[PDB]
């Protein structure tokens, strides 16, 4: 939030060049000065016969803001013979990427094209180039003998390029392996140590690649983007690389590990299309000495608040746990095509807080859309999602869109003051831009009236210009002001007093300063350093009886205040900032005196108490549960009073009741000043003698969880008075419950089966479910519905499996869904029938051979099912009745649950038990019209 | 007596008018310094305050122009309507809605342009061969579905440009296929080839003419020519009063926005036409890749059909995309392009069977509610969508607007209307939220009786520090008299605790973290309820400890939200037709159903329960769905009638019940024939043998 934004400085190169395209600062240890590093990857050079080379500038900080290119490579092509160019320097976007640490620095030509040594050719292989002082060797690991597109021939390395602390580089090869993308990694040492300029394929001895895989997957880009930082535990910067058109369009990002090419960790993304990989970023956002990584997909579809897709971009927030499990939140752009995940630079501390912060860049946003960076800082919790400040672009668009943001880079205080500062590129002009932080500081703010009550008859001192006396009191203010880094001692400040703010609108002026005889009072004040606690004292007095006629409402004294800007600042205009969560004004007030009795002092006697509207909170869910306040004043008068009912802050504060004019509709509001966990409601400023109060306070506690038998909340009146300022606290348990609606039901696909039974004939040893009847499917349910789990439970099936010696519904398999096991107290499918390629009337167990299943259920929460599939057949030669002919059978199956066990076990709990029964209802429908005497034949 | 306009709108014109459209003014002291101002209307009228002076504005949604909806779609002479009302006029006051309807209708008869975008890699030689056919061949068929068609062609083969084309390793290279015993012409990009013409003749002549091309990298350009095809509207030539489909056919994978930065192509789609006299994409070798949202805006715009033949192998991915871009339709291509016939006419049918509404250029402060009418006189609420239909039916919603306080002093307009239609509803907003006298009221010290403040309306403030029915009594010092009617019932109560009363009136004194309105010090401008952290969950702004809720919100907490999608599935019914929509999520009915949209229910009865209740339906002409009236709706599965069933080895599901005529129907069901369903009935159902001796 402290980046100066008026005063930046602005550096800018030949039109058409892509200046600004990479960014980056350049910190030598040669050197005590500083530069910045713009690339210009369509820039002509000297280069003989060679159009847009591209170039890259070192430019001066040091005033002048003018640019100069570093001669990487003044030559043009080699020739593979004579009249027959070995390599295509032109148009080869030299410069299109940009990475510098300590004295050396890596540029790339990632359309750097390649005749091979083979075949006539014009193949991207891409190269780079490491300067060093005046020694240059070039880097071009792509360009070896693997030498088309099947191999290294389209790699354009150099698409993207990183550092590892120690000293090796990682680049990006999207190209290699059909598309597939690379990733190569090298010992600077080496680059340098084993160039040769007579080879064309230097074989470098600790190398690190990651190798050609099946087709699938093709066309994938990794190393599109690339990032470091350390992942697998402690050591080295392990390699991070965004492959957007990774798994279908989805995008990944894969991790590697930095010692050998092994792979760490994968992301993924949510929606294809998004180019989720297209820029990545490492940083320790929570200071907690884990890197922490940012994916941006910068054309992501979130929904809108109609319900309609709109491509406003995304970025991803991993945080490392020493654990390994990533602690991942999405973070979404806010204008329509602005392409939020563009570029997300890591800061470093931008604002000193003692937490790394990051800019991310939507590159197309804006009124006249001429680009937006966001600039977000870390907390211990995590990335405080709420930009702190949004740096706009200033540059109109001459024809192609100006895309500020494009590209970044920070974390280096390229000046005095200790704090990091932001290169912004904007390509489509031409032009880079340095903002530069400007340094914080943070105010503490006192203010008393040490007469805090005012008797009016208490006339002690004189009014200046008359000759009569006035109660009168005094005012003291107090500035201490302190911050880290480079900024002045003195510092100046305007400060302001206000007697009786919630008044002088309109209204009567009860208080004046003594010597002015006004409620308005200034002073430039100049306190310095930090501790110092720089003080003045002004008494003022109050008015005559004879007529302010308000003697109940406090007279609030405010003090607010203002830094000096210029009177302040350095030598070249870096004004400091204050700190964004710091008020620049404090209240305090004194109240007239007014009854307390004969000895002038108020005393009251606050009481508070409460009863269970509701006595239960089942478990396992969020819970409605408000409880009623009596809160009384029977001593007097209590000054500031306020309840204090403090919230076990697993439950919420939605409001006081207006539903009812029995209860009091208080003025409250939540708060947590460190661990405090309140709702914080007024009882009246003066609230009177004998004023008994009657309040509902609604809530919803949440506590999924098996922690305590009960709820607490604590609550007590509090106040201003010197004595018997508060009341006693008063504790108010809630009784969790336990509530499991657990219900089965259960079904039979067909529910009938009429018996003119298709193309069926006996078989005496009988094989597949032809053979024996039609499939009937009985699907048995156990679902938890109730707000509070179970953790165990027991399911029992009564399977009518004969009927006097006849097999009626023969199961063939039976399947599981959900925790649950199950047992059949008979092998199932004696006969081994296989093929699969998925009381007349009712017969039940009672009169029936019973076939058992128990199961074994374990923990269903909320909203959870176990099921059963029995898949059986049916028995047709049975029903067939040999005996004669036939009858309507019902056969009918039943099965039972009973919960055993809960979670929750310090707490009241009951076995919870029912059942159900499916049937499937055998009839034939086809069925003999009247005839008198004759009997059947088969 | 005092109610609500009494308690807050008796400061001002403005004031009385802002409370509520139950409330009303008075003109030229009719009661001079009487009383009562704003409390409702008759009320103030009783008080004889009646002539040129009630100020009582009402709302209106007079209909401007409402042609009657078409019979047939190539009768023209009379313009092809298919919206009843065309413009309609909204007058609406602060805080209040009218509600209005708008009758769609998917004409019988109605023309259609296609045209053919088409892959034109090697692999796709064989397809062109048997597209020659095509044309006439479509002609013939379109013939029964529509009257006045005209197609036109244009072919793809992604951006010829150093890493997809074969940069020029050799210049023989440059026409490429010399690598392998044959001949193709260069890499293209886009070409327009025929422009929509009704001679169908020249379709057949021009694909003849067409031959492929060859490409290094798998995926092609596909998105530059959806694009360039969807907005050089004059080059491709669509016409308004017609169908618009773009059938993309491709058997590969797609180039995306962003692919491009690898070919240094890093310039964004402008979304703007660049075929130029040559009938090539110019901009290809320049411009990226559009991005699906760019892509579906300008579909939007030009009502584009983009349909998706494409081939198995590539088939999930484009259906995925598909999904990404609503509207669009996808379908399995063959190898050679033998089935693309019927998909396109599978196709047309698919997008004429829907009909769900935009809103373009609504007003902020504005908030719209659709109810929708769609089978018979059927009312689901919530919805603004419509599915399942037919070529001749007329579906019906239900809108209300309502307006949150007074906007700008501007007329403003709007529009509803179906995607893809060329008609639509145009909705002129006008804000009627000022006093007639409001103009006529000059401030200017005097004339406010004998002192210094300001005047209108038949009543007047006075300037800072004064007020007074008439103007008396500056800053205290006088006030101790007066008492004034502040607490109703008088039992003490000052102006709700915080705020004094004075010259008749309250001075509420606070101005804590925000604004204190309302006569007895009524109103907080904050103390209203939380969800969790803001105020209306952060989706409403509030007044008097009420929340008024943000466009797309509702409920006393703002926290539910009007979005019917997330309760949508890819079944394409909401919440599987198993339940309703509350708050974006699905609250299930009895069946014993669960899942976010009602999709999973185990225990439910099988298919055989609801199928055969339709096949009673249609082909027994009885049942539930014959006497709802809704056979012909709720199923177009195509029952068929066998006279036996087969063991054929296929996805068979043998249903069997007994009918009120007492006979045992015999029916199966074959899914997934291509994504439809069919259903085979056996054509003798099994009766009862009464005596057949010969006689
Ligand atoms: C993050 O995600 C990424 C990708 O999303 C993961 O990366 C993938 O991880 C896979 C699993 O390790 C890798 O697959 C393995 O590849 C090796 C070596 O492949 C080479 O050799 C193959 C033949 O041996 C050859 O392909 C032939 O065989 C294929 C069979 O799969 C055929 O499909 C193909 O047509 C070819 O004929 C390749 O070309 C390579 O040259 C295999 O040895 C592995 O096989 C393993 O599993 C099989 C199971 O059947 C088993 O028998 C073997 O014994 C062996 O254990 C396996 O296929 C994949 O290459 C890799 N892709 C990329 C781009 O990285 C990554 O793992 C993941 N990481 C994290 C942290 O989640
Ligand atoms: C680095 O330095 C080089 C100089 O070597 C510059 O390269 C040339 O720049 C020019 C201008 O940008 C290129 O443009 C040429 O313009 C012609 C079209 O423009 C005319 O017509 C339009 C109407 O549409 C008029 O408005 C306008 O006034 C012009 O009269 C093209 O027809 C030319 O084609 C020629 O170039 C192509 C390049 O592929 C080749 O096929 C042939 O040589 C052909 O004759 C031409 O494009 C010109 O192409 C550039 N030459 C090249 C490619 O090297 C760079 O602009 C400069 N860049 C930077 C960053 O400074
Ligand atoms: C918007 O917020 C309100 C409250 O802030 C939400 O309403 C709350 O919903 C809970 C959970 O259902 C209600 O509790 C109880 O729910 C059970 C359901 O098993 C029901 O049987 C009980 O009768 C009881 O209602 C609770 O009443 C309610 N909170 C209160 C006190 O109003 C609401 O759901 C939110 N809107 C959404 C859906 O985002
Ligand atoms: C399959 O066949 C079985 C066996 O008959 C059917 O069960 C019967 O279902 C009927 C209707 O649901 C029940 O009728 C009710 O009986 C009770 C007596 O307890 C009576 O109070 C009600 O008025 C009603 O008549 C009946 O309980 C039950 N059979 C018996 C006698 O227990 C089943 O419904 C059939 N399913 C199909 C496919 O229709
Ligand atoms: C590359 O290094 C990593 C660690 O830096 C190796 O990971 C361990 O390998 C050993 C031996 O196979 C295993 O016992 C460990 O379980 C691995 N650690 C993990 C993943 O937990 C990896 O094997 C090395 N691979 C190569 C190519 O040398
Ligand atoms: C009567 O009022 C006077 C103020 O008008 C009080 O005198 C001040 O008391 C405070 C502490 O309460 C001291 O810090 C100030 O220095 C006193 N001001 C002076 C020196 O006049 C006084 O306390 C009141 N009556 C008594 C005797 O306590
Ligand atoms: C005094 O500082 C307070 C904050 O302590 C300011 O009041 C508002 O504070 C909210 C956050 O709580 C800010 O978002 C607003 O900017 C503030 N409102 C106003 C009126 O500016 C306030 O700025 C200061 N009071 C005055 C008017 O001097
Ligand atoms: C078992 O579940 C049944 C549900 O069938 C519960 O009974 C319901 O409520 C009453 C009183 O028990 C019954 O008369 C109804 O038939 C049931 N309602 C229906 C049909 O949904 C019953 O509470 C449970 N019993 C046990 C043993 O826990
Ligand atoms: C759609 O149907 C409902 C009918 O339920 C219309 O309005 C609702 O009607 C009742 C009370 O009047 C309640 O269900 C809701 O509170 C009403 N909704 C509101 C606040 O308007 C609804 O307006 C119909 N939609 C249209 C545009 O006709
Ligand atoms: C406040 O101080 C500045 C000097 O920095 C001065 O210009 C100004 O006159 C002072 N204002 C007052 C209170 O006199
Ligand atoms: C609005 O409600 C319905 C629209 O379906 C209609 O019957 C009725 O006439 C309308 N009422 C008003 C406010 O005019
Ligand atoms: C595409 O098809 C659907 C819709 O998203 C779904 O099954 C799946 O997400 C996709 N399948 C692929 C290509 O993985
Ligand atoms: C307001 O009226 C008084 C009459 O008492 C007069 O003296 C004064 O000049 C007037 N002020 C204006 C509006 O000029
Ligand atoms: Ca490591
Ligand atoms: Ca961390
Ligand atoms: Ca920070
Ligand atoms: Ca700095
Ligand atoms: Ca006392
Ligand atoms: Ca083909």
């Amino acid at each position: 939030f402290n980046l100066d934004v008026d005063s930046p400085a602005e550096y800018s190169g030949p039109e058409g060049s892509y200046f600004g395209f990479a960014v980056d600062f350049f910190v030598p240890s040669a050197s005590s000065r500083m530069f910045l590093l713009v690339g210009a990857p369509k820039a002509n050079t000297t280069q003989p016969g060679i159009v847009e080379g591209g170039q890259v500038l070192k430019c001066d900080w040091s005033s002048t803001r003018r640019c100069q290119p570093i001669e990487f490579d003044a030559t043009g092509n080699r020739d593979y013979a004579k009249d027959d160019p070995l390599e295509f320097k032109s148009h080869q976007w030299f410069g299109a990427s940009v990475r510098s640490k300590q004295d050396k620095i890596l540029a790339c030509a990632p359309l750097y094209h390649w005749r091979t040594e083979m075949k006539q050719e014009r193949e991207p292989v891409g190269t780079c180039f490491l300067q060093d002082g005046t020694k240059t060797v070039e880097y071009a690991p792509c360009r070896s003998q693997d030498i088309d597109a099947d191999g290294q021939g389209f790699c354009q390395g150099g698409f993207s390029i990183d550092f590892t602390k120690a000293d090796r580089v990682l680049l990006g090869g999207p190209g290699s392996f059909y598309w597939q993308g690379q990733l190569i990694s090298d010992q600077v040492a080496e680059i340098v140590s084993k160039y040769d300029p007579n080879v064309y394929s230097i074989k470098y001895n600790n190398q690190l690649a990651t190798r050609t895989a099946q087709a699938i997957f093709d066309d994938s880009y990794l190393g599109y983007s690339v990032a470091v930082g350390d992942f697998n535990g402690d050591g080295i910067d392990d390699f991070v690389s965004g492959v957007p058109r990774a798994a279908r369009t989805l995008g990944m990002v894969y991790i590697y590990d930095g010692k050998n090419m092994s792979s760490l960790y994968n992301f993924t993304g949510e929606q294809m299309a998004a180019y989720f990989g297209f820029s990545v970023a490492a940083t320790d956002i929570n200071g907690d000495d884990y890197a922490d990584v940012f994916i941006g997909a910068p054309l992501f579809m979130d929904r809108g608040s109609d319900g309609k897709l709109q491509e406003v971009g995304q970025v991803s927030v991993s945080l490392q746990r020493a654990s390994g499990d990533f602690q991942t939140t999405k973070l979404n752009g806010f204008e329509v095509f602005a392409r939020f995940g563009s570029a997300i630079a890591p800061l470093g501390d931008l604002d000193q807080d003692g937490f790394n912060d990051i800019a991310i860049a939507a590159p197309y946003g804006g009124e006249d859309k001429k680009g937006i960076v966001y600039i977000f800082n870390g907390r211990s919790t995590g990335l405080n999602a709420v930009p702190s400040q949004i740096l706009e672009g200033q540059w109109a668009a001459r024809s192609m869109p100006p895309s500020f943001g494009y590209s970044m880079k920070g974390a280096t205080d390229i000046d005095k003051n200790g704090y990091p500062d932001l290169i912004v590129g904007a390509f489509g002009v031409d032009r880079a831009i340095l903002y530069r932080a400007r340094p914080v500081i943070t105010v503490n703010a006192g203010l008393e009236v040490y007469p805090s009550i005012l008797n009016q008859d208490n006339k002690t001192c004189s009014l200046p210009g008359t000759a009569l006396k006035v109660s009168c009191f005094n005012v003291r203010f107090c500035l201490k002001a302190d911050g880290k880094g480079v900024l002045p001692r003195k510092l100046n400040f305007q400060v302001e007093l206000l007697l009786d703010k919630l008044k002088q609108k309109g209204a009567i002026r009860r208080a004046l300063f003594l010597y002015s005889r006004s409620p308005s009072h200034s002073k430039n004040m100049t306190i310095s350093r930090g501790g110092l606690m720089q003080c003045e004292e002004l008494i003022a007095y109050l008015r005559d009886e004879s007529e302010f006629r308000d003697k109940l409402t406090p007279i609030t004294i405010f003090m607010e205040y203002r830094l000096d800007y210029r009177t302040a600042a350095d030598t070249t205009g870096l004004q400091p900032i204050l700190n964004q969560f710091t008020p620049a004004n404090i209240s305090r007030q004194a109240h007239i005196l007014l009854d307390c009795g004969e000895d002038n002092v108020c005393k009251p006697k606050l009481e508070v108490s409460v009863d269970s509207d509701q006595k239960k909170i089942y478990i396992g869910d969020d819970n409605p549960l408000t409880l009623i306040v009596k809160a009384q004043n029977q001593g007097e008068g209590a000054y500031e009073a306020e309840l204090i009912v403090s919230i076990p802050l697993q439950a919420d504060f939605i409001g006081v009741v207006r539903n009812n004019e029995a209860l009091a509709r208080l003025s409250c509001a939540f708060k947590t000043e460190n661990q405090t966990r309140q709702v914080v409601c007024d009882l009246g400023n003066p609230m009177k003698a004998g004023t008994q109060l009657l309040a509902g306070l609604r809530f919803s506690v949440h506590q999924q969880s098996e922690m305590d038998t009960s709820v607490k909340f604590d609550l007590q009146i509090q106040s201003s008075n010197l004595f018997d300022k508060v009341s006693p606290v008063v504790s108010h348990k809630v009784d969790l419950a336990v509530l499991a609606a657990v219900e089965i039901r259960g079904v039979s696909s067909p529910d009938h089966v009429f018996l003119p039974i298709p193309n069926w004939e006996h078989k005496e040893n009988p094989e597949t479910e032809e053979d024996v009847g039609p499939v009937v499917q009985h699907i048995y349910e156990l679902r938890n519905n109730g707000p509070s789990s179970f953790s165990k439970a027991m399911l029992h099936l009564q399977w009518p499996y004969k009927y006097n010696n006849n097999t009626l519904l023969y199961i063939l398999h039976y399947d599981i869904d959900g925790p649950m096991n199950c047992t059949s107290d008979m092998e199932i499918n004696p006969l081994r029938i296989k093929i699969s390629s998925l009381d007349i009337h009712t017969l039940g167990c009672g009169v029936a051979q019973c076939l058992k299943i128990v199961c074994q259920v374990g923990r269903l929460d909320r909203g959870k099912s176990a099921i059963l599939y029995v898949k059986s057949l049916l028995w047709t030669e049975t029903f067939m009745n040999k005996e004669n002919q036939n009858h309507s059978y019902s056969l009918k199956s039943s099965a039972s649950f009973n919960v055993i066990e809960f979670p929750y076990k310090n707490l009241p709990i009951e076995d919870i038990t029912n059942s159900t029964l499916v049937t499937t209802n055998v009839t034939w429908g086809i069925q003999p019209a009247p005839m008198p005497v004759p009997v059947w034949v088969i | 007596g005092p109610n609500i306009c009494t308690t807050r709108g008796v400061s001002s014109c403005q004031q009385c008018l802002a409370v509520s459209p139950m409330c009303a003014w008075c003109s030229d002291e009719a009661l001079p310094l009487g009383s009562p101002r704003c409390d409702l209307k008759e009320n103030l009228l009783k008080d004889n305050c009646a002539p040129e002076s009630i100020e009582f504005p009402v709302s209106e949604a007079r209909v401007l122009e409402d042609r009657p909806l078409s019979d047939k779609g190539s009768g023209d002479s009379s313009q092809v309507t298919q919206v009843s009302p065309q413009r309609i006029a909204l007058r609406l006051r602060p805080d209040d809605s009218k509600n209005f309807s708008i009758q769609v209708r998917q004409v019988e008869d109605y023309p259609v342009d296609i045209y053919y975008l088409m892959d034109l890699s090697y692999s796709m030689k064989d397809d062109l061969w048997s597209i020659q056919n095509l044309g006439t061949k479509l002609a013939t068929q379109m013939r029964k579905l529509t009257s006045n068609l005209r197609i036109g062609f244009g072919a793809f083969v992604d951006k010829p440009v150093s890493p997809y084309m074969y940069i020029s390793p050799p210049e023989a290279l440059e026409n490429p296929c010399y690598d392998m015993k044959t001949t193709c012409l260069p890499m293209f990009g886009y070409k327009h080839v025929l422009t929509l013409t009704d001679q169908v003749t020249r379709f057949n002549e021009e694909v003849k003419k067409q031959s492929v091309s060859r490409n290094r990298d798998a995926p092609e350009g596909g998105f530059d020519a959806i694009m360039q095809a969807t907005v050089c509207d004059e080059k491709i030539g669509w016409r308004n009063d017609a169908s618009h489909l773009l059938v993309f056919t491709t058997d590969a994978k797609t180039h995306i926005a962003l692919d491009g930065r690898l070919a240094g192509i890093v310039q964004p789609n402008d979304g703007q036409c660049h075929v130029g006299s040559d009938n090539h994409y110019s901009a290809s070798t320049t411009m990226d890749y559009p991005s699906l949202g760019l892509m579906t805006e300008k579909l939007s715009q030009k009502n584009i059909n983009l349909i998706f033949a494409v081939t198995e192998n590539v088939v999930n991915l484009y259906q995925n995309y598909s999904e990404l871009i609503p509207g669009t339709t996808v379908g399995v291509l063959s190898m050679d392009s033998s089935n693309v016939l019927q998909l396109i006419v599978d196709a047309y049918g698919k997008i004429r069977s829907k009909v769900e509404l935009e809103v373009r250029d609504l007003p902020e402060e504005l908030s719209l509610s659709f109810n929708a009418t769609c089978l018979n006189n059927e009312v689901i609420p919530g919805l603004k969508s419509c599915m399942g239909l037919k070529i001749g039916d007329t579906v019906s919603f239900s809108i209300e607007a309502k307006v949150r306080g007074c906007p700008q002093e501007k007329e403003k307009s709007f529009t509803i209307k179906p995607v893809g239609f060329k008609d639509s509803l145009i909705v002129q907003v006008t804000f009627d939220c000022d006093c007639a006298c409001q103009a006529q009221a000059e401030p200017n010290s005097h004339r406010c009786n004998n002192g210094n403040g300001t005047f209108e309306c038949g009543v007047c403030r006075c300037g800072p520090g004064w007020l007074g029915s008439q103007c008396e009594c500056s800053e205290e010092d006088y006030r101790p008299s007066q008492q004034d009617e502040c607490s109703p019932r008088e039992g003490q109560p000052v102006c709700s605790q915080r705020g004094e009363c004075l010259c008749g009136q309250c001075v509420c004194h606070s101005s804590d973290f925000g604004k204190i309105t309302g006569k007895y010090c009524e109103c907080d401008d904050f103390s209203c309820v939380r969800y969790k952290g803001e105020m209306c969950s952060g989706h409403g702004q509030c007044s008097c400890g009420d929340c008024l809720c943000d466009s797309d919100w509702t409920g006393y907490y703002c926290n539910c939200t009007t979005r019917t999608d997330t309760c949508m599935s890819s079944n394409g019914l909401l919440c599987s037709g198993r339940g309703k929509c509350e708050c974006g999520s699905c609250v299930c009915i009895q069946p014993g159903s669960y899942g976010d949209t009602c999709e999973k229910c185990p225990t439910c009865p099988d298919a055989c329960t609801f199928k055969k209740e339709c096949v009673e339906c249609k082909k027994f002409d009885r049942g539930a769905l014959h006497d709802e009236n809704t056979c012909n709706r709720y199923c177009r599965d195509e029952i068929e009638s066998v006279k036996e069933l087969k063991d054929t080895g296929k996805d068979a599901v043998n249903c069997t019940y007994k009918n009120e005529d007492d006979c045992v129907v015999r029916f199966q069901y074959y899914e997934d024939s291509s994504g439809k369903s069919i259903l085979y009935v056996v054509e003798e159902p099994e009766c009862p043998k009464g005596p057949d001796i010969l006689v």
